[PDB]
């Protein structure tokens, strides 16, 4: 249930030590495609000619083996960023040359060094590699948690290390990863091959790399130590490092000489692999909705569009969202008729979106449960889910339940309802314009009458995810506003992200509204306090709606309903990043705007740094209505 | 000769020893096999002649460096992340290892031995240095004090506690195991070229010199810490810088501009070699007569200059 890889340095042998790091449980292997001691020269006339092969054969290796096998390693001393303009120009040269063979080798990856705060000669050759031809190979950075000079032992006399707390220079080592991706502007070829040092840093600096793009990490045989048996370890926390990771999928990457007699680095994967066992399996929610992961996706909009038969099945397979549902009409129905007009007195119930009846039928046995007579109207206005319905009164409900194909705000109804029963809300709420629509039905909803659900609240959370940053980046599409895509919401299952701020409550909405005049638009204006240094790249959704009482359903985080995956959050982007200092606040300010056609958010940022509005007018986003 | 059928191309390291024989390493930095072998040449002049050889072993990675350990061991500072020495037998006619302990995490790039001859001084790429017992096979200490890959370790002449440093951090350590920090950065170098080589003087206890990676050659009053005297000898990366075993030792550097040079105490210049095609990799002066100095290269040639004095 672990992926690893066995960093070298040192090959004699392609075959025989890739053969050697296969036996002992390794998934892949590092290794440089050249000698890491050869230094070559491209200008300088006595040794440009040296004679010879530049490195080994590639048929040493069958081809699907350098394809799924390998990951290369450029040479220590490629040093492009260096002071020297010939070693600038050799490093660059030669740069060129290994990638350039990594690339005729078709290595899925490749590993280049980050170990100071200068890069930017670095980036650029390595931009240019990428510009040269369309390919998909990955390129892992080396970057350590802890800078090297940060880790050095206090064992120099007149340069003693700094015993003082340097918040931003403790976290120094991303600065180095956050200017070089930026220089290379989100390359989705570039991602964080973390090093993991003997002594961890501070929290921060760890919670630094949250929502950052890491495909690798790099542990060092060093870190490890040894149980009373005789045997590589990881202390408390380091391992709680390591079950973050493993929410990550990262490979897991083992570097360095073994220092253990009874030898063998599958002990140091036995551990490792040993670990994944231990962490818990699964998470309940995790298991089902595998593959989702940080996957962009249009919100649903059930009003403007007809769900597919598939959709209404997944949302039937989550049983604890029905119960609130039932319970919530349960609890309600023992409210509104007492135990002596129990059998006198049948309320009506209109399920209004009943979809396939999942809600008809949870209605259905919470009055059964609660002993009282109901008559139960069927709503749906989607004709192909409106088929099921009639299927369903007909075998088995009978005249008990009544399907009504029409919009809610159309229908005309003949009795007035007792209680109202909707599934209109979506990931943010009201963004499947339940308001809108309970409103036009509230007409046959009598003066008394209940509707489920009550109110209910969206709530926002600015996020920092590079990873989901390139995800929408990468949305745009011909015919359309080349920045569209990030004036568009999308419900999403956020994984690698890292939340900013507590979420805080943003639009409410309250059913029956009454009111003398019903406006569904919208401002509020929020403010984030943060307290790390980070980059803004959009904004989380969720939302808690009240059924009835204390009956709830949640997807926000600090109060989201246990077991339920039937929501997923929605994610609100940024043309362009902030970057946030500890300490600042976010400020962040949302709009719901409507006319008579069609229903939209608009959205800015008014903290550090302002930030475009974001689909102003709907110009590149709408809710149909 | 019991020894393997070719040697590899790239000629890393020559020393010579008191009675005159040629120490060689080599490696295979392209090609199939990357490995490397030790070989011992009484015979100076039939040096790169595998069958001419008086012995022969061979490795199972490259040697980045070596040094003499006595008069009949060789230590090694092998790609592998190991440190190994192989010891002569009587009839110094076969090299057989004494031991092979892997404590470094990356490349071991080099090794010297102390005055005592007891214990020596290793530098690796993952920026340790470690201090070893040659007896016992272990490692006496565990230093990290650079923050980039550790490119020289000299130990120092008649101190069996001192030695030098340099590293790709721009730092240069003076080191002392009898002091609590045993480490002294030199404050000269604060914008100077990264260091590349290092050599005592042999006279003079607080007397050395370095090798940036542009040329330039400085020697330095240690106890002083004053201004040094430089002199730009090269054009690429200073390789390594050795002193000539005279009473008025002559300095000699070599360099990746595969030329070879010879300073005075002024570091004036008195000798160019352009022989070499390749890279110039080690110097060691024949102690039999003291004109001439055999340099190597990954040019795969030894080449016997004739010093004039
Ligand atoms: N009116 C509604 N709107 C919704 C909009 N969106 C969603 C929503 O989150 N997803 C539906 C569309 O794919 C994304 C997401 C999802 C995907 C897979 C899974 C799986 F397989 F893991 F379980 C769970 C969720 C749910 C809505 C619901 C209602 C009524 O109750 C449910
Ligand atoms: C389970 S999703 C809620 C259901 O309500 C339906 N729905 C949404 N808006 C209306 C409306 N105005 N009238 C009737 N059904 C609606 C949607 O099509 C969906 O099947």
């Amino acid at each position: 249930r672990v992926s690893s890889g066995r960093d070298l340095n040192c090959v004699p042998e392609i075959a025989d030590t890739l053969g050697a790091v296969a036996k002992q449980g390794f998934d892949f292997l590092c290794m440089p495609v050249f000698h890491p001691r050869f230094k070559r020269e491209f200008i300088q006339e006595p040794a440009k000619n040296r004679p010879g092969p530049q490195t080994r054969s590639d048929l040493l290796l069958s081809g699907r083996d350098w394809n799924t096998l390998i990951v290369g390693k450029l040479s220590p001393w490629i040093r492009p960023d260096s002071k020297v303009e010939k070693i600038r120009r050799n490093s660059e040269a030669a740069m060129l040359q290994e990638l350039n063979f990594g690339a005729y080798l078709g290595l899925p990856a490749f590993l280049l060094p980050l170990n100071q705060e200068d890069n930017t000669n670095l980036a650029r050759v390595l931009t240019n590699h990428i510009h040269t031809g369309h390919h998909s190979s990955m390129f892992w950075m080396r970057v350590p948690l802890v800078a090297p000079e940060d880790l050095r032992d206090d064992i120099i006399e007149n340069a003693p290390t700094t015993h003082t707390e340097e918040y931003s220079g403790e976290e120094k080592t991303w600065m180095w990863w956050h200017n070089f991706r930026t220089l290379c502007d989100y390359s989705k070829r570039i991602a964080v091959a973390l090093e993991i040092g003997a002594d961890l840093p501070s929290n921060h600096v760890i919670d630094r790399w949250l929502g950052e793009p890491i495909k690798a990490a790099i542990l060092p045989t060093s870190i490890f130590l040894t149980n009373k048996k005789g045997f590589p370890v990881l202390s408390k926390m380091h391992q709680r490092l390591i079950f973050r990771l493993l929410k990550l999928e990262v490979q897991f990457i083992i570097t360095g000489t073994n220092h253990h007699s009874e030898k063998e680095f599958c002990s140091y994967l036995q551990y490792l692999e040993y670990l994944s066992q231990n962490r818990p399996p699964p998470n309940a929610y995790e298991l089902f909705a595998k593959g989702y992961e940080d996957y962009l996706q249009s919100p649903l909009q059930p009003l403007m569009d007809n769900l597919e038969s598939q959709t209404y099945e997944v949302f039937e397979k989550d049983p604890i969202k029905y119960s609130q549902y039932q319970q919530a009409i349960y609890k309600c129905l023992l409210d509104r008729v007492p135990e002596e007009e129990k059998d006198t007195n049948v309320q009506v119930l209109m399920v209004l979106g009943a979809g396939r009846g999942p809600l008809v039928n949870a209605s259905l046995r919470a009055a059964k449960q609660a002993d009282r007579r109901i008559k139960l109207y069927a709503v749906e206005k989607n004709p192909n889910a409106v088929v099921t319905l009639e299927n369903w009164q007909f075998e088995e409900w009978g005249s008990q339940v009544t399907v009504v194909s029409s919009d809610m705000r159309e229908w005309v109804a003949p009795e007035k309802a007792d209680i109202i029963v909707s599934e209109l809300l979506g990931s943010f709420a009201d963004n499947e314009l339940s308001p809108e629509c309970l409103d036009g039905a509230q007409h046959f909803l009598k003066d008394d009458g209940v509707s489920i659900p009550g109110e209910y609240t969206s709530f926002l959370a600015p996020i920092s995810s590079s990873k989901l940053y390139n995800e929408v980046r990468a949305c745009r599409e011909k015919d359309r506003d080349p920045e569209a895509q990030f004036e568009m919401p999308y419900v999403v299952r956020l994984h690698n992200f890292h939340q900013l701020s507590a979420p805080q409550p943003c639009f409410t909405f309250s059913h029956p509204n009454r009111d003398p005049m019903i406006d569904n638009n919208r401002y509020c204006t929020l403010e984030f306090p943060v307290e790390v240094n980070t980059v803004l790249h959009g904004f989380a959704g969720y939302f808690e709606t009240v059924l009835y009482q204390d009956i709830t359903l949640s997807i926000r985080p600090e109060t989201h309903s246990p077991g339920m995956f039937s929501w997923f959050p929605i994610l609100f982007p940024i043309k362009q990043p902030i970057t946030v200092r500890e300490g600042q606040t976010i400020c962040v300010r949302f709009w719901r705007c409507s006319n008579s056609k069609k229903v939209w958010y608009e959205w800015a940022v008014t903290a550090p740094v302002c930030s475009a509005i974001h689909n102003p007018t709907g110009r590149s986003y709408t809710i149909g209505l | 000769p019991n020894a393997p059928a070719c040697m590899e191309r790239q000629l890393e390291a020559a020393r010579y020893r008191s009675d005159g024989a040629l120490l060689l390493g080599a490696s295979s930095l392209s090609g199939r096999c990357w490995a490397g072998s030790l070989w011992l040449f009484k015979d100076p002049c039939a040096a790169p002649n595998e069958g001419f050889c008086s012995a022969g072993v061979q490795t199972e990675a490259g040697v980045a460096d070596l040094t003499w350990v006595g008069e009949r061991g060789i230590l090694v500072a092998s790609d592998s992340g190991a440190v190994e020495l192989w010891e002569l037998d009587e009839n110094e006619t076969l090299i057989v290892s004494k031991f092979c302990k892997y404590e470094h995490d990356d490349i071991v790039s080099t090794v010297s031995v102390l005055s005592s001859g007891t214990q020596a001084v290793s530098g690796s790429k993952d920026i340790c240095i470690k201090v070893w017992d040659l007896a016992q096979q272990v490692v006496l200490s565990s230093y990290r004090a650079h923050a980039a890959q550790v490119t020289c370790v000299a130990a120092s002449p008649h101190k069996d506690s001192v030695f030098l440093s340099c590293s790709e951090d721009n730092r240069i350590l003076l080191w002392d195991t009898r002091c609590p920090k045993p480490a002294s950065q030199i404050g000269c170098s604060a914008p100077g070229y990264l260091p590349t080589s290092l050599a005592w003087h042999p006279q003079q206890s607080e007397v050395f010199v370095f090798g940036d990676e542009n040329g330039t050659v400085s020697l330095v009053d240690t106890k002083s810490t004053s201004c040094v005297l430089s002199s730009a000898v090269h054009s690429q990366c200073v390789t390594g810088l050795v002193f000539s075993p005279h009473s008025v030792p002559f300095l000699a550097s070599l360099s990746e501009d595969c030329s070879l040079a010879v300073l005075d105490s002024s570091l004036s210049e008195l000798f160019r070699s352009q022989a070499h095609r390749d890279f110039v990799r080690d110097a060691t002066w024949s102690p039999l007569n003291h004109s001439l100095l055999t340099t190597v290269g990954w040019d795969h040639q030894v080449v016997h200059h004739v010093v004039p004095t």
